[PDB]
């Protein structure tokens, strides 16, 4: 997917989505 | 009285019908709770949601029928004793799990009375109601998604600047001793 | 796309890309 | 192997390689 | 280069180099 | 002397610091 | 100065001397 697309997939998340979203990417990086 | 076939039957029908369109289901034990309480969780509920939420008190032979034919797996551990059940139809769960949350810490409850359910079809457990309950906003959660996907590029920024911190480290260290 | 299926498309971005994406975070949220 | 060809190196890494990079220089330094 | 091209090419520049690789990379992702 | 160290410091490849370092770090 | 006469001249400075040291290497970098 393109930055765009991946923006769109992004705001569509629910909060709790969102959330998982954030954990995993701080495990992933950093 | 006794209830007709029939009638339990519509019951059992309406709240399976319930639980397949719902994002939230949490069980909670509300034994002890006054009429007064369930008014004000009700009301802090409704502020927040209208009628997208609900919480009632239900019978768990009534609701174990309900989540068998909604097609629900290991919930069982959810029903010993009197449950009542916190519902979202419509709105996001999540500032559902914390008005409850808040609620029994307003009463000082124990927060275990708050046994789990299943979130957006995800089964959690009573310990992971407090992580539902502490999740931060939305739009806090937005702008923590930029550093964190900026982590990669500010990684390695800080591992290669960190090569001459360290060596302002050991020299001050060198230093410290006298 | 899903969480993992998100977290997937940005691990394939160059890191150029990946600038990118960040800044089309930061105006939209920052 | 110049500063720039460095940077530009970096660039056309994918996110996954640099997480990569960025454990590795750690793990040196 | 490769992501071991790229940490030999980094052990190789001078102490005064490597704090100008940092200065460029600030001022393009920063 | 100092400023002439900063020289030879600066000098040095990444390796050589690292090494430097790691020697002064065994203190 | 290899990096062990620099070792060397770095463990002969001054508490005072080291202070300076620490201050411009901060301002090289």
């Amino acid at each position: 997917m393109t930055i765009d697309e991946i923006i769109e997939a992004i705001e569509k998340l629910t909060v709790s989505e969102l959330a998982e979203l954030v954990k995993k990417l701080e495990d992933k990086f950093g | 009285v006794m209830l007709t076939r029939q009638q339990k039957e519509l019951i059992v029908k309406e709240m399976s019908e319930i639980f397949k369109k719902t994002s939230l289901i949490l069980f909670a034990d509300f034994l002890g709770f006054t009429v007064a309480d369930l008014t004000e969780l009700r009301s802090r509920l409704r502020e927040k949601y209208g009628d997208g939420a609900r919480f009632r008190v239900v019978k768990n032979t009534l609701l174990n029928l309900a989540l068998k034919n909604a097609e629900y797996e290991g919930y069982e551990e959810f029903l010993k004793g009197p449950t009542a059940v916190l519902y979202v139809t419509e709105g996001d769960p999540v500032e559902a799990v914390k008005i409850i949350y808040n609620f029994y810490k307003d009463k000082k409850a124990d927060l275990s009375r708050l046994k789990g359910g299943f979130l957006e079809g995800k089964k959690f457990t009573a310990e992971e109601v407090e992580n539902i309950a502490k999740l931060p906003s939305k739009e806090e959660l937005y702008a923590m998604l930029v550093g964190r996907v900026k982590a990669p590029i500010t990684g390695l920024v800080f591992a290669l600047s960190g090569i001459l911190r360290n060596l302002v480290y050991v020299l001050n260290a060198i230093k410290e001793k006298k």
